[PDB]
């Protein structure tokens, strides 16, 4: 699935577009480390994603 | 060189506005696009258009962040409701100075 | 650059018309349909053709929407029944002086 | 790239016909027939491929109407009885002059 | 594609003929007759094939009708009675060069 369409936010969805992370597949097989070393982070989106 | 227009003055060497010469600023997007618009003065400026040169072309987002622009823009200088730079529904704006 | 047949007169740098001195309003659509026929003056314009170029390929609707903007630019340019744009049945529209 | 022939004349892009110079208004089926006769002038051409192009092979009815067209024709671009389009029975028609 | 045979000229592209200076007018199955002559020339044609080629497989009428079309033949093409199209008792119809 998008992770956008898990209805997620403002800075989640820019981080997303302008980078290019689209399924939620890469992100289950990224690991926490693997997914924090983008610089600014937001702390909601770390909770949210976890 | 300065780009001007009636009351609008633009400048490439210190990069400020004037709207006749009073105290007036702007944030870098909105005083590119207004380089881009004295640059491009009578001429109309579609969306894709202004997207395009304007604004960086990696642009994945959606048109509204040019509808905001503008607002800003007739907020800042274009202050009052009848506007100096006059917008055309899906063709964007121009500068058409109001008669 | 700027199209012209006898009365009217057309830029395409601003997007701006002329229907014999005076500047009329005019929606995108019809503007780039008058746009598409002061290119072929001198050329009939028909229904499938411009249906393919001016229109997009995958419009599922009925042909009568062009049939609607044509009529609109008859009551918006040719005021009079008299016309610079002439239709023929079964085949479209062309723009010619009137005779 | 305009075609003519004697002084019969055809344009292919306003799709205006003379004769030898004199206003006509012409339906477009027999239009596009006349186009077609002129294309291929210096050849006889007969009702089944008349309708086998000119017309859609889905038409498999009445074979009478190149011969009512042909009386349009006749009656329109030629006043003498001896017409410039021969007919030769069981054969079809031709695009002559009078020897 | 033309077709020759010493003072005898055929064009089938447009269907006409010229004998010594003077172009003439046939009938259609006397016209394919005379085609079939000129493609065979100098070759003699019974009369059972002549009527296969020219004329309906299935025709279940008599033999004089050819006898019929090469008469109105030759009251066309050859004024002397010393004959440029010859016959053959028995065997058919060719056509020569006279000797």
């Amino acid at each position: 699935l998008p992770i956008d369409d898990l209805d997620l936010t403002v800075r989640s969805y820019n981080c997303l577009k302008r980078e290019g992370v689209h399924t939620v597949g890469e992100l289950v097989a990224r690991t926490e480390s693997d997914l924090l070393d983008i610089r600014n982070f937001g702390q909601k989106s770390i909770d949210e994603v976890k | 060189v300065r780009l001007t227009f009636a009351d609008i003055e633009l400048d490439e060497e210190t990069h400020e506005v004037w709207k006749a010469g009073q105290p007036v600023s702007l944030s870098p997007t909105e005083f590119t696009l207004l380089r881009y618009f004295v640059i491009n003065a009578g001429t109309v400026l579609s969306k894709p258009k202004i997207l395009d040169h304007v604004w960086r072309y990696d642009f994945g987002g959606d048109v509204n962040v040019v509808e905001s622009y503008v607002s800003y823009l007739r907020r800042k200088i274009d202050t009052g409701e009848k506007r100096l730079l006059h917008t055309l529904r899906g063709v964007g704006y121009v500068l058409r100075e109001p008669r």
